[PDB]
């Protein structure tokens, strides 16, 4: 899976949450900026055969499940040391 | 006998009859669809209202569920049954194993030890790291913080400390996965089960994908764990994956407990919140918690609230710099900021002392002149100018060190070098006796007969 | 010889100011990226600090 | 009778409930017992119904819920005219000093309005102070009013203890001195030194210290102003000091939120340019009498960008500013003069002398500075050597103007200087002209007058 522009996903999480005004942190982002982009990534995983065995209910067997994922993130001047990047 | 009122994000408040209204840190119990789902009382407001984190997913809950109240804390297991385990911050098993043969279980909110109890230690603990016991040595039953940025080297470090510390102590171990990677939870508990040492070492895990309440509350079930081995009189070793997301936790929850916003938007209790977790991680005269901390600073922005409260916390403290990790040395620790209280000439003996300040005054000095050398280039500087930025490179390399657990990234094998080879390496280099080789006879060797057999090879 | 080695502190000289001079000109750009960030930020502050006040 | 409840203390700030047909005015005062001590209240504002929102002038420890509370019909009066002379008093204008009761004749409200615009003069004859610096730079004017900024610990207590000795001691009339928000000790010191120096009899002291609640230290500076105004409507001339204004702009902010307003700026009340403009306005030199002021202005961090500093330039006539980056150089009295200026500067008044050696000093000083950065990386060899004589005199120019106070010999260790304006003038011109190009620049520092800078070089 390719996310393009997470930095947009960013800036629109910032919108909603300002508009329910919420406290904003650094910048103008929540502080569930953080929890934003780990819950998403962190499903991005290698699965070993016992899970996928679990949750197929043993239709399939021996096999290892995937998913790799490359997040885009667009950086200003090319500082790295921004808070969402 | 409760009924949810209101659900906001993490947050759901609960009434009751007034006559039975929850104490705070109450555990309470609601069945959320297929399965059974805890809250934590946070606040009493009024009219029987009581407000409450959710230590699992809110989604799905509905107003109007029944709650039932427990009449006790969050009570996780404690003792000799959870070694070798991995463990949820309610104190379930998450590995795939049995129950845990709990013989009791201890609330995970306690007071810190009385000033009566505390002990002072000045055993200086040996690393295999040539900056970190030459710059900021540490003692058993001390404090250490490494703080960082993204990517700067927090786990790799503490993954050394854990090979050579924790496998030459003796005792039991706690280590506690808080908002880091699942992933390397994993490949962590593999290697010490392949290692067969996972029998000594107590995990307790609650990763970045687990909703606020999981992440806020698992610091306290790794302390409470290392509390009873130490109270039982043994010593421990106390490793935290990152202190940064028990505070960032609290600021994500703050707003919707109806604080309003501190500083750079903060929880106004930011500091209590930091200081009754680490005054807990203490060393007393019944036994002792040797302690790391790994600590992530935002932005790299080391005056920031969380970092800059975490510094009055801890005994030593190691600075690792972005721009120095850039430059592919490593470990990327700045000895210009990194510290620590057994940098005493009673304590290390004068040879050391004497040393480590030797090289803290030439690396001072280099950065005074690095703005002259960046405008004008070095031709213009002094001839002695000259030979402290020549010495000064030289042990900038010389810092750097092969670790072991770097293998699968640098390949070269990994160096563990002595103190008495770390002090006389220096020394040697600041007198002067090795101004004859080049800045990479430095770069990446254990020990100063190394860099001298690789410069034969340049 | 006198005069040649004359000759030659001149060009190293022209040299020398070549440098000192894109070396400035890098400077100024890095000290601009970094006010920029400043500039931002304490606006970005001081609104957060206006409307928290206006409780 | 008392006629109103208290109904919040919140802080600093109380609300009295009135009955519905007599709520006190706007900046009446109010009575109530904190127990054995009675307490005033000053009324800010009137709000919903019979409610009034009040700043204690005193601690509110002690107050409930539900105390009686006594309406004046008046505002805050204070004692005024010769009565007050030799006396310390508070902002209530109550004996501090121990001495015995004020003894007056009359009161005054100190809320009044400023004199209008018919009854204002422009007498702008020039005053001498006999310090270097600010006679060449930022001539004063009788009448007129001098701003002292600086942050600190720049030396702005040591100038004004300067000027006051030289022209206070020489006036002939009355003084009133205001201690806002100052520090106790050096209350008491100067209240000794004027004591033994036997001319506490011309001067009138109003002391509102750091440690009194901030009502106190918000009105105690218009206790001041209402004493130099009786003085003046009787015709006299005299000097006002103020020890330090930013302070009341201070005590505004602290109550402004508790008051319910809104925050402006860098977080200060959005009434701060009216609280400014309302207090300065009264202190001006009508046909009838002059009031001359000196004020010290604290710049938060020294920076002069800071709204409260950045207002309060525009109300004065002469300003000196004190830098911290000259007293860091230890080279007191730290005035720059390349941001100190007087409107008095200009031929018409200071002649045409004057005027020349005046702007002449500014442009060597000024020219300097930019050479200055070129020597710090470069070296000086890089400079034309006409470009090299400028360093060396403006570096001279630049010690030349230091001069030792005898007000910081405890300080110094050393005799403190009188300069003549006469001799001053001559001393600039000679280091801009050729007569000492040969003295170092050590010769000149804390020295006195050109004529004895040379003796320096000799001892050097
Ligand atoms: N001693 C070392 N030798 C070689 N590479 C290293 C060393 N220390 C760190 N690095 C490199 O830095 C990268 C990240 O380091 P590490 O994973 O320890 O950071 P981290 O603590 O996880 O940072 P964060 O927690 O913010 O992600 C890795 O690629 C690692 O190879
Ligand atoms: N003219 C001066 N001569 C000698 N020392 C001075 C002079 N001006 C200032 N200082 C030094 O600076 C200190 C603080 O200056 P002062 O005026 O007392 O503080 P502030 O400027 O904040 O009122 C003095 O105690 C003294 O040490
Ligand atoms: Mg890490
Ligand atoms: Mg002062």
């Amino acid at each position: 899976i390719i996310y393009d522009d997470l930095s947009k996903q960013a800036v629109a999480y910032r919108q909603i949450s300002l508009l329910l005004r919420r406290p904003p942190g650094r910048e103008a982002f929540p502080g569930d900026v953080f929890y934003l982009h780990s819950r998403l990534l962190e499903r991005a995983a290698r699965v070993n055969a016992e899970y996928v065995e679990a949750f197929t209910k043993g239709e399939v067997k021996g096999k290892t499940g995937s998913l790799t994922a490359l997040p885009i993130i667009e950086t200003q001047a090319g500082d790295v040391s921004a808070f969402v990047p | 006998t409760g009924k949810i009122v209101q659900v906001i994000g993490a947050v759901v408040d609960v009434e009751f009859p007034q006559d039975a209204v929850p104490r705070v840190y109450d555990a309470l119990e609601v069945q959320n669809g297929n399965e059974r789902l805890v809250l934590e009382v946070q606040q009493q407001l009024g009219g029987g209202i009581v407000r409450t984190i959710a230590m699992g997913s809110s989604d799905g809950l509905r107003r109007g569920l029944d709650v039932k109240d427990l009449e006790h804390p969050i009570e996780v297991p404690v003792g000799k049954a959870t070694l070798g385990r991995i463990m949820n911050v309610l104190g379930e098993p998450v590995d795939m194993k049995g129950e845990i043969g709990e013989e009791e279980r201890w609330a995970i909110h306690r007071a810190a030890p009385s000033y009566e109890e505390l002990s002072n230690s000045q055993e200086l603990l040996e690393t295999g790291i040539k900056v970190i016991d030459l710059m900021a040595p540490f003692a058993k039953g001390g404090k250490v913080g490494l703080f960082g940025g993204a990517g700067v080297g927090k786990t790799v470090n503490m993954m050394e400390l854990i090979r050579n510390i924790a496998i030459e102590h003796s005792g039991y171990s706690v280590f506690a996965g808080v908002g880091e990677r699942t992933r390397e939870g994993n490949d962590f508990y593999h290697e010490m089960t392949d290692s067969n040492v996972i029998d000594k070492v107590s995990l307790v895990y609650g990763q970045m994908n687990e909703p606020p309440g999981n992440r806020l509350r698992v610091a306290l079930t790794g302390l409470t764990m290392a509390e009873k081995f130490r109270d039982e009189g043994r010593d421990v070793l106390l490793f935290v994956d990152n202190i940064y997301r028990y505070t960032l936790a609290g600021t994500e929850v703050s707003a919707l407990l109806g604080r309003m916003p501190s500083a750079v938007g903060y929880q106004p209790t930011l500091a209590e919140e930091m200081g009754v977790l680490q005054e807990r991680i203490t060393s007393t005269k019944t036994g002792s918690i040797t302690s790391v901390q790994a600590v992530y600073v935002p932005a790299d922005d080391l005056t920031d609230p969380s970092p800059a409260t975490t510094f009055a916390h801890l005994d030593a403290t190691v600075v690792l710099s972005r721009q120095i990790a850039s430059l592919g040395i490593y470990p990327a620790v700045d000895p210009l900021d990194s510290t620590s209280r057994q940098l005493d000439p009673l304590v290390v003996g004068q040879e050391h002392y004497d040393t480590a300040r030797g090289v803290q005054s030439i690396l001072q000095r280099y950065q005074e002149l690095k703005d002259i050398i960046a405008i004008l280039g070095m031709d213009e500087l002094s001839e002695e100018d000259k030979l402290v930025v020549a010495r000064a490179r030289k042990i900038q390399r010389f810092l750097s060190q092969p670790f072991f657990v770097a293998e699968v990234f640098t390949g070269s094998p990994g160096k563990y070098v002595s103190l008495k080879d770390t002090i006389r390496g220096f020394k040697g280099i600041m007198e002067g006796e090795y101004d004859h080789l080049p800045e990479q006879a430095f770069y990446m060797v254990g020990s100063i007969e190394e860099a001298v057999e690789k410069a034969k090879k340049l | 010889g006198v005069v040649e080695n004359l000759a030659s502190e001149q060009a190293a000289r022209m040299v020398a100011m070549k440098a000192a001079t894109d070396n400035g000109g890098s400077l100024i750009k890095e000290l601009q990226l970094v006010y920029n960030k400043a500039r931002q930020a304490s606006i970005t502050q001081e609104l957060t600090e206006i409307v928290s006040g206006a409780a």
